[PDB]
């Protein structure tokens, strides 16, 4: 009526459980070599005797005069990092300036060029990803910028975090305080004329906590020309108006020590060339600027909570729609789940005032080549760091139908999103436990 | 529809196995894309023609 | 003539 | 019944089925404001130019 | 009897399971495009031939006979700013002082007016939101205030977060330590004769700690006049008193360094006109004050857990009483969830040793302008930020009966409290498991 | 129908519970005694009366004319340390230089041999870890090195954590900055020419953070030879060249204090002959460097999540296909869990501003012995570093089918992945709710 | 006659 038989031993009935699991010393040395977990055979036959394969012959039978299911709770733990290859965050395409040239006379040619930089796999926490990404922006520099003319002065694209209006006068037309109020408040890319970033292939994006207003339109390009109004402010003289003290004021510092020029628009204008996307968003029109079709969002650095779908094909029925095949990225799917990756929050008060002890901490200035420069400088560090961090996850996927003969060998096939193995899993196994549901 | 980019001269159309009982035969032009205003949608922000 | 970019003073 | 008796797809092209139903069934030379049916043609001296 | 048939594929029984995603290559690229992860459409279909669309002409099956149920899970995950416009924890409405003048020969003419206060989406933590609100208190005075009389020394409106009461001698009538000690207890709002604050539109009321004990009745408005008993004492002269050893004491200090006017309401009371909601909660009169109409709670910086309503129109069957309609902001709901938010919490006891360092850390004194005045100082902070933090949610809502077709493509739509897509959804989906109910 | 008899007293029906514990004050005395909390024995009698061991005699009967089953959670604890020798964390083999000898009147002979090292067990923090490793790399130069030529200079073998590559500049060939950036980004291993590491027996591999993308294949070797591109390049003379101010640059310091020579390749090279995992990885060929063959991964002290399988051989019926015997070490299985071991995470950005301080903190260079060579120095210590920590597991199995008669003592046994008794086991204890299924 | 509100004495 509903029994469970297997080769000769005595018959079961109403349930037990079939175990699929990596691990068994058997199999891995024979069966899966070339495989990984994610894509592995396993026998589900668990005698001690009978060599494998040849257990592959037998085959647990669940009584035919019924339909059965079974409950499918798995144990899936990757180890997936921050930043990698495989899930797009270690790449990011940006349009720097190459040449600064003198031409034909008097000409001032400015060649400009799309180019993709690459990161170091691993590196997490959000603060030093940005790090990493500006510090790309420069060792290309080094390779190219320099040696064709262009400055530091003019570098183009860096992500910063800051307010770069918080010390803004609405009469002076200046930051008073002579200094970008050093506070981090959430990240945003800034731009000069003629250059932009490009994210069209990168969850990046999705780290700096920036999104687009309409996702599913392919294409994330943001130019300079963007970021209309919000341009950041320029910095008051401090020290020519206070040794001043008519007041000189309109003084708005035009380079630093090391000199390097602030690219001002105008010898006049208080506002430089240098564009915020921060400051666009919630500063520039509304009804036109960049707060129109982007949206200013939370970071998170696990780059976007990406779910994993399991598949049993010689174990379970193929779900509804799915179409039986043997083409390992298309197998029908049994049970969909996040893939195991949370955001652990930090504190640490200990930044910027770590970034003030950190760099002498580190033996190097590297992150902070431009100490001087308001604009170039190194972005401050944000209290409340976050971090991937991977967890093992005890999920539970429902009853499922089985089919009434169970192969002695089950293969087991974690796939992502776009269907494929995931490198990252360390270890998956499951646990099926058959029951009755109707008859024939 | 299917697309025709400029200057190509060779259109080849696939339609995966299925069912043609009833089937009645075909009938077919050619048209400007340019003219042909994008209904997968409420609004075509890329149509500019009248 | 050539920029290490590297504040070495500091 | 709250059942909505219409059921449309993106698939079907209704208005050029009710341009081609107009023309079976009558002279579509004819115009009539109601409607704004006027159709569209051309000068056959400028399509061809004798 | 129980079968779950589809196009030409063998009939399944029993149950299986049919998945709502977004994510889908093909249908991302034709169906929703203009829409969003809060309203999009998908095919149920799963199967690899077929163009979507084309899709959406088949459908799933489940036996006529009988009545059919489905178990929903879903996934939803967000990532939503503690402060942005679209949950109205932007803006805020306070009234202060616009102009001082000398007027009809004899006359102090005081003009007073409402003014509502916006703030730049995303900064976290509820100290720093304090400080940005407070700031932006300031940023108007800069464009309005000291160009039309009105000194610092007459601010209205300040949010602090301190007991300025703590040095307090019941005989002496003053703040003996000659200054209010600088520990930080629970936010709350100072006031001027003549002004107050407004949050009728703002979700902020939540994250200063401070509700109405009768909630439904909109309109939250606390003028200066309703903060009655409990205006911030003044504090000693510590400097005459000591180097006076009669006893100086009765010396309220009346300035400061910068010479600041505390605004004491008379040359004899030890009293002050700034007067303090804190105050008037816990030392004012409990029958008649503010404590009879207003709450001290914790703060919160979510600013208030909100739910938010799922609708799968095209799948279930609508809920008791809701009548189906074509209309997105009135779909039947089918579950409800709270909106993906947490209050993480964690101890700087750095604060206020850091406000000090702080200062130092941000190369600017823009939240603490006033580093003299005892009152419009910058608040301490508190040891225990809390920060709004994103989460997905592993929810799950019961069985719902299904319709016996399921149309090839089905519409999913999250919407919140007041009926509306949701923007800061980054991921949704979720998995259906039909089953039977009983016969017809 | 579905009574539940015992000895003499009244029937019970329907369900009730027996309760499997190892504390009884009773039995620990008889029964288990050589026995431990993994493998021991019970009697699930609970009845004041009765000796153990008489109560064995006893049965508790479920009803004969059905078959029963029964829910079975358990209540498992453990504290195993993270790094230990039963799990394969304390040793591991890498070859290192063992003499250095002037031979045959001109040659310079050098002879390698492979050595296993071994750990203290318990010490957790994947930092310090990583230094009790190179230390025993060290304690063992102690023993034979130096006294048998080999220098400090010459020591193959050594973790670090840090990207030998930041400073870096594409023309000079010189990492400028004059110092190894000393920032922490990702475990690695560094070698010098002809030596290695091997942990084909540990999984401290997984500590590190470096996996063979085919795991299944035993043997993971990772030769200095497969570090292929990717040698740490060599530090800028800051001195030289700052004092010289042609330029010196070119200049590649060649010792240190002390004078120990950075190994370099020849008088021309900026390349030194240590040879960097981290490097190789995503600084070398992808195509076929060691990119190719392993894998950058979160590190995860734990060293792996691996399982354990419970079995009640004299309570539960054998589950499909095991076979009943009375090898302790193949009991049928009747429910799997993971073992107890999470990754807490922390966050020290008091690490290397602590490294500085802890060295002085611990009376002792005894970690950093070369505090001068950029190489062979202290690794810095991870912002962010991770522990095992032991949890009790409320874990839950299924119902699992039972015999109809349930002996006086049950013998409960926690095994491991290879199937033996797990030592670190402090509590185990599962509750067991029986209940009907169907009739004979 | 100009008020910067900033304290640029320390």
């Amino acid at each position: 009526r509903n029994s469970i038989r297997y080769s000769e031993l005595a018959p079961l009935f109403d349930t037990t459980r079939v175990y699929l699991v990596d691990n068994k010393s058997t199999d891995v040395a024979s069966l899966n070599y070339q495989n990984d977990h994610s894509n592995f055979l396993t026998t589900v036959i668990q005698n001690n005797d009978y060599s494998p394969g040849e257990a592959s012959t037998q085959t647990i039978n669940l009584d035919d005069r019924s339909h059965w299911g079974g409950d499918l709770k798995t144990i899936l733990h990757t180890n997936m990092p921050n930043v990698n290859e495989f899930m797009f965050t270690n790449k990011f395409k940006a349009r720097v300036m190459v040449s600064r040239s003198l031409t034909k006379d008097k000409q001032v040619e400015l060649k400009y060029e799309w180019v993709e930089f690459t990161l170091p796999e691993g590196n997490y926490s959000e603060t030093m990803t940005i790090d990493l990404m500006n510090n790309a922006i420069v060792e290309h520099y080094l390779k190219v910028g320099r040696q064709n003319g262009v400055l530091e002065s003019d570098i183009g694209v860096k992500f910063d975090t800051r307010n770069f209006r918080l010390g803004f006068d609405p009469v002076t037309g200046l930051v008073m305080p002579g200094v970008y109020t050093n506070e981090a408040f959430h990240p945003d890319i800034i731009l000069l004329p003629g250059c932009g970033v490009d994210f069209t292939h990168s969850r990046l994006s999705n780290l700096l906590g920036i999104r687009k207003r309409q996702p599913f339109q392919e294409g994330f390009r943001i130019t300079y020309d963007d970021l209309e109004g919000g341009n950041i402010p320029a910095l008051l003289d401090v020290d020519a108006y206070q040794a001043s003290l008519k007041k000189p004021v309109i003084k708005p510092l035009t380079e630093d020590s090391k000199k390097r020029s602030y690219n001002l628009i105008s010898n006049d204008s208080t506002f430089t060339q240098y564009r915020s996307w921060y400051l666009a968003y919630n500063y520039g029109d509304p009804q036109t600027g960049i707060r129109s079709w982007t949206l200013l969002c939370t970071p998170d650095v696990t780059c976007g909570s990406e779910q994993v779908y399991w598949s049993l094909p010689d174990m379970m029925q193929d779900p509804v729609t799915f179409r039986s095949t043997s083409q390992i990225s298309n197998f029908p799917v049994v049970g969909a789940e996040l893939l195991p990756v949370h955001s652990k929050s930090f504190y640490n008060d200990q930044a910027v005032y770590s970034q003030l002890i950190r760099q002498f901490t580190s033996l190097t200035h590297v992150f902070n080549r431009f100490p001087e420069n308001q604009i170039l400088a190194r972005p401050p560090a944000p209290t409340i760091t976050t971090v991937s961090e991977n967890v093992p996850a005890l999920t539970d996927h429902g009853t499922l139908p089985l089919r009434n003969s169970i192969g002695g060998v089950q293969r087991v096939t974690i796939t992502d999103a776009r269907r494929r193995t995931c490198p990252y899993v360390y270890k998956a196994l499951g646990i099926v436990s058959p029951r009755v549901l109707s008859s024939r | 529809l299917y697309p025709i980019p400029a200057n190509a001269t060779n259109v080849p159309i696939s339609i995966p196995s299925r069912n043609w009982a009833a089937f009645r035969g075909w009938a077919f032009t050619r048209l400007k894309t340019k003219e042909t205003p994008s209904l997968g949608s409420g609004y075509d922000p890329y149509y500019t023609y009248s | 003539t050539f920029n290490p970019v590297y504040p070495y003073d500091t | 019944s709250q059942l909505n008796a219409v059921v449309d797809l993106q698939d079907r092209n209704t208005e050029l089925s009710y341009q081609l139903l107009l023309d079976s069934i009558g002279d579509r030379t004819r115009y009539f404001s109601m409607w704004n049916q006027a159709v569209d043609s051309y000068d056959p001296d400028v399509r061809i130019i004798e």
